[PDB]
């Protein structure tokens, strides 16, 4: 096409995006990891991973309003993760990146799963 | 806006 | 912080909500333009659009499941707007330019008006 | 990934 691009567009949607999740605007799921209960958009869970996409594309989880994730799954790896998808920003820390990747390799979020890779291989 |  | 930031996530995320819209999933709000019916994602037309965003954050509003917009605005004007929001990029023509721009000032979209002014200016 |  003959399309003009507006280089700030998907940064300047993810800012309102995560802008509304800060104020529980539109929100219609609460993720439960453990003791901890987080709420979110569907539309960006299944947007930024595999896990998440292929649930609300069931036919009855899609309309569920509680999802819990398996006792194995650290909160405090899962709110980095969440945080990562409505921001784009990773908080990768010596002290929580074993959690991080453990996570992401649940959640299905294979660039997240491979800077971890990288980073604990350089470590080594 | 660039042209993409 | 000390956070990492990778590039492309905004982009990716924008490309699965615009692939989300395509195959009508989650989608849960029909913009009536006179004769024609476009389905979205609340969320995302809130993102874009200071008229969504007024319209959703409002107590009764933020219910219904049909907004009709005003008479005065054109369906292909409104069509090329919401690829915009989806996708970055404007499908902004000689023929259409007049269209667009009312149509973004209607919605509140500050930066498409911008360049349609600019686009506008040079053809005088 | 980049350092913002
Ligand atoms: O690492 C990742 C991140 C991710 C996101 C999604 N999301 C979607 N993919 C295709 N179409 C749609 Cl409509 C969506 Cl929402 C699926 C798989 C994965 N894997
Ligand atoms: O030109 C534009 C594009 C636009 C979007 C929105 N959206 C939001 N703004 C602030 N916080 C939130 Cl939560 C959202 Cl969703 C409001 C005004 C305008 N004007
Ligand atoms: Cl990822
Ligand atoms: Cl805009």
């Amino acid at each position: 096409d003959s399309c003009i691009q507006f280089t700030r567009h998907a940064s300047d949607v993810l800012l309102n995006l995560n802008r509304l999740r800060s104020r529980d605007i539109l929100t219609d799921v609460v993720i439960v990891v453990s003791r901890e209960q987080f709420r979110a958009h569907k539309t960006v869970l299944m947007a930024c991973s595999g896990l998440f996409y292929s649930i609300f594309t069931d036919q009855l989880k899609c309309n569920l309003s509680v999802i819990n994730l398996d006792p194995e799954i650290n909160p405090e790896g899962f709110c980095i993760l969440l945080d990562f998808m409505y921001t784009s920003r990773l908080n990768l820390r010596e002290g929580n990146i074993m959690a991080v990747m453990a996570t992401a390799m649940y959640l299905q979020m294979e660039h997240v799963v491979d800077t971890c890779r990288k980073f604990i291989k350089a470590s080594e | 806006w660039v042209i993409p």
